[PDB]
C-alpha cells in the first residue's frame, strides 16, 4: 500500500 | 492559478502548516476542522492527493504535504 508516495505525489504534481 | 477551493487550500495549508512530526492524521484533521464532514475531507484528501499536494506516509490516513502550500 504504502511504497514512493512522496514521489508518486511529486509526479502527480509535476505531470501537470 | 488557485486551481483548488478555499476549503481544500484551508485543509491543505492545515496538513502542510501543522506543527506535528505525525503530519496531520485524517482524525486531527477532523477535530480541527469539526465543520468539514468526513466525507466531505474524504473527497479533499483524495483531490488533494490526485493533485499530488497530500500523500498518506505512517498509515493510509495519515497525511503530509508533499511541497503544496
Amino acid at each position: 500500500r504504502i511504497q514512493r508516495n512522496k514521489a508518486a505525489a511529486l509526479l502527480r504534481l509535476a505531470a501537470r | 492559478a488557485n486551481g483548488l477551493t478555499v476549503a481544500q487550500n484551508q485543509v491543505l495549508n492545515l496538513i502542510k502548516a501543522c506543527p506535528r512530526p505525525e503530519g496531520l492524521n485524517f482524525q486531527d484533521l477532523k477535530n480541527q476542522l469539526k465543520h468539514m464532514s468526513v466525507s466531505s475531507i474524504k473527497q479533499a484528501v483524495d483531490f488533494l492527493s490526485n493533485e499530488g499536494h497530500i500523500y498518506s506516509t505512517v498509515d493510509d490516513d495519515h497525511f503530509k504535504s508533499t511541497d503544496a502550500e
